[PDB]
């Protein structure tokens, strides 16, 4: 993370630990903009201790009196009924064993099953045959091309591709 | 239970162009890119989506919501929109 | 069948650079706050070589982690330091150390020397002598 | 579907827009307003009451006591 | 960022592809298979709880004459004196 | 003086009945959370009956 | 309490060549998500980093393992002294109880059981 | 999905179906003509008092 | 006592459905957004739960901390449990004057939705018995014990007026 | 047992004179028909007492004890068959017979009728167990553990001839508990202390203590091949009742010195609990407790006085059934799992819904529910020792409240998401896994049906 985008994941927050403790909706968003003069105090400047002392002081009155029990969005990291879908939790291939009279119902949907395995079964002629060449030696994060230089299949196939819906 | 599509992100986006005041509706619909229109113009145009969808907004969305369609490709991909 | 650096070892000085990372990839290049230096004190039984503790600790908490899924739930690779006392267990809130709850129980503290005074209702206090005359003392006529 | 056009509330009364009429000792100022004043303004100042609204208006709370009481009486 | 732009256009013609996938029903698809197969409130009810009185009212009478202790109601409880009785109370 | 407790019994004993029905011994249509409100619904009358004796 | 727990501090522009740590572990999650993608698996990943905990920590703590030191003597006052406390707790125990029971009486005399 | 009883809004107050409110006025009149038993007839003490209960003599 | 939050609860969980993902007391609004009957539900709990003025349990409330005048207590006792029915009374208006009376806002798509006579068929047949609770019971029970039947001046009512302030 | 070792001799000529793989469908056929005849013959009555024929059988009169050790060869057999089929024919029929005659030196024991004869059939067994645990078992180091399931039942039990051979010469002769009758008294020596020294320590060695136990999370953690003898080492365990059979009569008056071994099968019970919500092996786990429950029934014994008599006779077979049963879902989970390691199984219960239902039931004998036949017990022992003293029921109670977070930290584990791995562990819980699973509890409620057998003398 860097200096200059570290105001950034605070100024975000400023604002979203204040609504948690307002009563109407113009009582926060009266101060919206009065809360920005102060952000207003150094515009734009160099990027030494300056706009670090702007920070450091920012450790203080920010994490001092700092959101009692705010709002969580309850889909989220916390907040309550979270990962709550869960008697369901999408169970991708759980269906592999069958014994069929079990297998009766969707006819063309096991059709089209065994159909896109086959973009998984023949990707490795394309996709290891870049993956050997677009990591230099074993450097950073490993996504490959996000076209594959002719067809992008996916490069994330098919675990991603068809990774898990919510409901 | 009610459902969802397409159609309802498609006006909220463009809506929004309008509602903020700073920006006129005279602007592009879905690709303005947003640089001809640091903080508070990376984070107050989508603190207004913390307000009415505010689904926490992770700091992957920052660098991405240039392209202001592009923006609104990636909710379909976690609001799971149809087909 | 895994038999070179099966485990840890009779360390912690037997060439601690080699240690990370010829293997149990804990440190990268042996300068990364996690060299297999950390045998806590050693002559116990404690861990050796030991990929192991007092590395950065105190959670695993199921937090944001988008980069892998790397926080308790779906396994990153390797980076094992203490276990089986955090799938349950967090990190610092806004508060601090301060022990008000005892004082908070003080508060009948003072009020445990009220439980030896007594609950009559009527009539008044008076609280100033033997004026107030509780029992029986004299007989009918 | 298409509810939300633009032009359409237009900040006109709302007694909590007098606020961005207080900035105007410092001066922010136009944008914008119509976020907090989406829902506020309308028939939303429906403005439900005190004790009386708990007593739901006093249209039901002493009606057939007067109705009941009373007769024989003799 | 330039880089992704390549990215999540052509995994929304796979992802959402194969959520077009997903989206698939043909013709309610259900076979079941084989086979096949208010007012009254005259056997619903009846095999509820008009059955079960009779047998349990048997294992009470057929109960008494064989343990020594049934049930074992308590006393009178009366102020005056009554007709179950001979004498009367004030 | 016997149907005291006797149909205190009764309504100890219907309890099971949605689960010996569980069994799938000729169960009906499923309908089950309505089932159980109707084998609810009858015993209530069941436990007032009682109630009008002890208080004599 | 358990902790403060220091979640802030200063850079800006402490050790410049520190960063590139994730490529250690990048590397690692290149080779394991190309061992996790494949079209025939049918069997769990190896995972030695639970490989070399387990028997780091059940096994092997004998090994390294000396009485070099009394720290490590130290469990002489854990395990055999309160031991001897609730013995010491029960020998006063069940003879004052039997003094009573011998010269006179305390119990009541329907104690058949008991 | 299937039906279409109460509409979707988007903050324009989107209308009741005009028969819960018959069932909310009834019981809001039935739990004031519980007011009639309040006082009528029940008071605060139904009891008598102590007249300072000195005269001993 | 066993009448209140099982309708309470549910009454309340019909709003948090209306919504679907909040269940916060931030964001709520007025009553009345097209909410007649829930909130005529509401405030007969939530009166009850002030402290039974004549309520659903004023027959069992009122004849206890009234039968704390005849006492042996800590002394510190009576100088607890009857703070506590000002604490019980703000309980109420807490709901009322930040989820029923206040300017509407949470977020849109207002999804809200009062119409199933399943539920209108449960919270019918609680409240017909839950206001007659303490009034049918206890009109008819044969009596066990001696009631107070002194209540002097300054000590008789104003835990009522606890309530009020 | 007039003919009950009898028929079951005939069972091992039988294996290798066979055919093919009709070998395993036959075997479990004829096991099942002794069971009718343990049953009948058996449960007689029964007033002190049934003197069976003669000098080979006292007909297990005060304590049945003997249909439990019948249910198990006609059970682990289905078992075994899960990781056992890629050998030859005649090693693997060897394996078979080895188990059957394991239960032949068993029948004859715990029925015995002597004490000459105990001996010998008391060190009749560890001669199988330990041939399991050297072929066909797991990975490395089996090889120490089994010296260590040596040199120690071995190391104390020699002291017995010569308790008992020293008993023989001198005051009658112990072919007869029932020529008992005359017992003279012991005083405190320095020679008697001894005397009850040897008597009683061998008996410690298999029923554990907080000390000399090591090896026994050695054979349940390096074990054979899926459980196989693993539950008949749960008899092996609890098959110790000898002291009931001895300090009955035999120096009962030496009561001065129960103390030291009262109190440190009383802290070790607490401590040993706990000593394992850090373990990281499924088959330590079970093991661990095995120890804290099962180390319950001492303080049952040494403290005489029945209402102590009853609990104990009932906690001998409690965790029997329940030990044994936790073993079978361990066994499961490894033929799909190959590791045992208890951390690598996070994202079940969606896989495998239909065992689900059978953890629940299981564990739930742990907290146990107090309509069976396990609070049935523990409520004598509560009955007992709380007329010791009014101190024990302090650390004795811990014991329940311990194993209750122990047995729901299993539970939980069950439950987790997205499991991140499994292209393996597809099998949705076959026949063989499920029925297997069954008879142990549908005996164990049936029995708290009318709990009158399951009661001593007493
Ligand atoms: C097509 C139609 C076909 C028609 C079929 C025929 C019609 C039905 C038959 C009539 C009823 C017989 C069935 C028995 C149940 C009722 C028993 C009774 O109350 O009468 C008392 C009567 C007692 O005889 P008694 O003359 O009154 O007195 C003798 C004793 O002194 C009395 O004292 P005691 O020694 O018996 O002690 C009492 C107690 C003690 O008995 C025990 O608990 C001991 C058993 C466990 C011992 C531990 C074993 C551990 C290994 O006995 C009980 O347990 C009674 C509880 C109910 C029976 C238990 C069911 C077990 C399954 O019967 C018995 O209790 C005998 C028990 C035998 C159980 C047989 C169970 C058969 C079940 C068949 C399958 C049905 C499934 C239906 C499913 C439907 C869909 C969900
Ligand atoms: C150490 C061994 C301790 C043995 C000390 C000697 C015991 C002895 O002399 O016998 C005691 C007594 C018989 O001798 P006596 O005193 O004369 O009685 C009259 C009969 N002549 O009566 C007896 O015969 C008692 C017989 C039991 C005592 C022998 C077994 C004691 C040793 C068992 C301790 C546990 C095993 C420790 C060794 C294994 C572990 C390495």
């Amino acid at each position: 993370l860097t200096h200059q985008q570290k105001v950034l994941r605070l100024y975000k927050r400023a604002l979203r630990h204040l609504e948690s403790w307002c009563i109407h909706r113009d009582k926060y968003r009266y101060f919206a903009c009065l809360l920005r003069a102060r952000f207003d105090e150094h515009k734009n400047e160099k990027d030494m201790v300056k706009a670090t002392q702007l920070l450091r002081e920012a450790e203080e009155e920010f994490w001092h009196g700092q959101h009692p029990q705010p709002y969580i969005f309850p889909e989220s990291p916390g907040g309550t009924s979270y990962e709550r879908y869960e008697c369901y939790k999408v169970p991708e291939w759980c269906l592999d064993d069958w014994h069929p009279s079990e297998k009766a119902m969707y006819p063309d949907y096991f059709a089209k099953r065994e159909q896109w395995k086959k973009l998984r079964r023949e990707s490795w002629e394309r996709e290891v045959k870049q993956l050997q060449e677009e990591t230099p030696v074993g450097g950073p994060r490993t996504e490959a091309l996000p076209p594959a230089r002719k067809q992008g299949d996916l490069p994330p196939l098919w675990w991603h591709i068809v990774t898990r819906p919510r409901e | 239970a009610p459902p969802l599509t397409l159609e309802g992100i498609k006006d909220r986006v463009l809506y929004v162009l309008k509602l903020y005041d700073k920006i006129d509706p005279e602007k592009l619909s879905v690709n303005s890119h947003f640089m001809k229109d640091d903080s508070l113009d990376q984070v107050e145009i989508i603190m207004a989506m913390e307000d009415e969808f505010g689904f926490e907004i992770p700091d992957i969305d920052a660098e991405k919501l240039m392209c202001p369609q592009e923006i609104v490709d990636y909710i379909a991909d976690k609001k799971d929109v149809y087909e | 069948a895994s038999h070179i650096t099966k485990d840890m070892l009779p360390g912690p000085y037997p060439k601690t650079p080699e240690e990370r990372a010829a293997a149990a990839k804990k440190y990268n290049m042996r300068v990364e706050d996690y060299e297999p230096y950390p045998d806590d004190g050693t002559g116990y039984g404690d861990y050796p070589k030991l990929p192991d503790r007092s590395q950065q600790e105190r959670d695993p908490w199921y937090d944001w982690d988008h980069p892998d899924l790397r926080l308790n739930w779906g396994e990153p690779m390797h980076w094992d330091l203490d276990m089986y006392i955090r799938n349950r267990v967090d990190t610092s809130p806004t508060p601090v150390n301060w022990n008000l709850m005892c004082k908070h129980l003080f508060g009948f503290v003072a009020f445990m020397l009220f439980m030896f005074w007594v609950g009559e209702t009527y009539p008044a206090y008076q609280p100033v002598g033997p004026k107030q005359y509780p029992y029986n003392n004299l007989y009918l006529e | 579907m298409e509810l939300p056009d633009y032009k359409q509330w237009k900040i006109e009364g709302t007694p909590l827009e007098t606020v961005q009429e207080k900035l105007a000792a410092r001066g922010l100022r136009d944008p914008w307003g119509r976020n907090e004043a989406w829902r506020y303004m309308g028939g939303f100042a429906n403005n439900v009451s005190f004790v009386g609204a708990l007593l739901k208006g006093f249209k039901w709370g002493f009606a057939a006591f007067v109705v009941a009481i009373g007769a024989e009486y003799y | 960022t330039p880089e992704e732009k390549l990215r999540l256009q052509q995994l929304r013609e796979l992802r959402r592809r194969w959520l077009k996938d997903q989206e698939l029903s043909p013709r309610e698809p259900v076979l079941p298979p084989q086979r096949v197969s208010t007012y009254r409130h005259s056997i619903f009810a009846f095999t509820h709880v008009l059955i079960p009185v009779w047998i349990i009212h048997y294992y009470l009478k057929y109960h008494v004459t064989t343990k020594p202790y049934t049930i074992v109601e308590k006393k009178p409880r009366i102020f005056p004196g009554d007709t179950i009785l001979e004498t009367g109370e004030v | 003086m016997n149907m005291f407790s006797s149909l205190s019994l009764v309504t100890l004993l219907l309890l099971t009945m949605p689960i010996m029905m569980m069994s799938f011994n000729t169960y009906k249509p499923s309908n089950y959370p309505l089932y159980v409100k109707t084998a609810i619904s009858y015993a209530f009358i069941t436990s007032m009956i009682p109630t009008m004796m002890f208080i004599h | 309490t358990t902790l403060d727990p220091a979640e802030y501090d200063i850079s800006s522009e402490t050790r410049k060549a520190q960063a590139e740590r994730l490529a250690i572990r990048s590397r690692l999650k290149r080779e394991y998500q190309l061992q996790y993608y494949d079209p025939s698996r049918r069997g769990v990943i190896e995972d030695p980093a639970l490989v070399r905990w387990t028997y780091a920590r059940s096994a092997n703590i004998y090994p390294n393992f000396r009485p070099n030191t009394k720290t490590s003597l130290l469990g002489a006052l854990f395990g055999i002294g309160p031991l001897v406390f609730w013995y010491y707790v029960f020998k006063t125990d069940r003879d004052r109880k039997e003094k009573l029971i011998q010269e006179g009486k305390l119990d009541r005399t329907f104690n058949i059981s008991y | 999905g299937g039906g279409a009883h109460i509409e979707p809004r988007y903050r324009q107050f989107p209308q009741l179906t005009r028969s819960q409110v018959i069932q909310a006025e009834f019981f809001s009149a039935t739990m004031w003509f519980w007011i009639l038993w309040r006082f009528w007839h029940d008071s605060d003490a139904v009891l008598g008092h102590f007249p300072y209960p000195d005269p001993s003599q | 006592h066993a009448f209140f939050k099982a309708m309470l609860f549910m009454c309340s969980g019909s709003i948090i459905h209306s919504l679907n993902d909040e269940q916060d007391i931030r964001k709520m609004g007025g009553l009345f957004k097209a909410m007649p009957f829930t909130t005529t539900a509401l405030i007969v709990g939530s009166l009850a739960l002030t402290g039974m003025p004549f309520l659903t349990g004023f027959y069992s409330k009122d004849l206890i901390i009234e039968a704390a005048n005849t006492s042996y207590t800590n002394a510190w006792a009576l100088l607890m449990t009857l703070i506590a029915t000002s604490f019980t009374a703000i309980y109420s208006t807490r709901i009322i004057f930040f989820a029923l009376l206040g300017q509407p806002r949470f977020p849109t798509l207002v999804n809200i939705n009062e119409n199933n006579p399943l539920l209108i068929n449960s919270i019918k047949r609680l409240l017909i018995g839950s206001l007659f609770a303490g009034y049918i019971i206890s009109n008819n029970i044969p009596p066990t014990t001696i009631p107070q039947m002194t209540m002097p001046y300054y000590l008789k009512t104003t835990a009522l007026i606890v309530t009020i302030l | 047992m007039l003919k009950y070792i009898i028929p079951t001799i005939m069972l091992m000529p039988l294996t290798w004179l066979s055919k093919n793989n009709m070998i395993w469908v036959n075997s479990t056929a004829h096991s099942l028909l002794i069971s009718f005849t343990s049953l009948l013959l058996m449960n007689q009555f029964g007033d002190n007492s049934l003197n069976f024929s003669l000098l080979f059988f006292s007909d297990s009169l005060s304590t049945p004890l003997l249909i439990l050790t019948m249910w198990l060869l006609p059970l682990m057999l289905m078992a075994s068959q899960h990781h056992l089929s890629k050998e030859n024919l005649t090693r693997k029929k060897l394996f078979i017979t080895m188990l059957i005659s394991l239960q032949l030196f068993l029948i004859m024991t715990f029925t015995a009728m002597e004490l000459i004869l105990f001996y010998i059939l008391f060190e009749a067994t560890l001669v199988p167990t330990l041939i399991i645990i050297t072929r066909w078992g797991n990975q490395t180091e089996r090889l120490n553990a089994g010296l260590y399931f040596l040199f120690y039942t071995l190391a104390g039990s020699l002291p017995l001839l010569v308790a008992l051979i020293y008993i023989q010469n001198t005051v009658g002769s112990l072919n007869f508990l029932m020529l008992q009758y005359w017992v003279q008294p012991v005083h405190n020596s320095w020679s008697n202390v001894f005397m009850w020294l040897a008597c009683m320590m061998a008996f410690m060695v298999k029923m554990p203590l907080y000390g000399l136990h090591l090896w026994l999370p050695k054979a349940h953690v390096e074990a054979p091949i899926a459980g196989s003898m693993v539950l008949a080492a749960v008899l092996l365990k609890l098959g110790g009742y000898g002291m009931l059979r001895i300090t009955l009569i035999l120096n009962p008056m030496t009561d001065f010195m129960a103390y030291p071994f009262i109190m440190l099968s009383l802290w070790g019970m607490i401590m040993t609990s706990s000593i394992c919500l850090r373990q990281t092996d499924l088959k330590s786990l079970i093991a661990y407790s095995s120890v804290s429950h099962m180390a319950l029934v001492i303080v049952a014994i040494l403290i005489q006085t029945p209402w102590s008599y009853m609990g104990a006779t009932a906690l001998m077979i409690a965790h029997g059934l329940t030990s044994s049963m936790l073993f079978c879902l361990a066994n499961s989970n490894y033929e799909r799992i190959h590791s045992r390691t208890m951390i690598l199984a996070r994202g079940l219960q969606t896989l495998l819904p239909l065992m689900a239902t059978w953890w629940l039931l299981a564990s739930l004998t742990n907290l146990a529910l107090p309509p069976t036949i396990n609070l049935i017990g523990e409520l004598f022992v509560v009955m007992s020792t709380f007329s010791w003293s009014n101190i024990t029921i302090i650390l004795m109670g811990v014991n329940m409240v311990i194993t209750a977070l122990y047995s729901l930290y299993m539970l939980i584990m069950t439950q987790r998401g997205k499991y991140t791995y499994h292209i393996n562990n597809i099998s949705p819980s076959f026949t063989r896994e499920n029925a297997l699973m069954s008879l142990h509890i549908l005996p164990l409620l049936l029995l708290t049906l009318n709990p009158k057998i399951i009661l001593g003398p007493l």
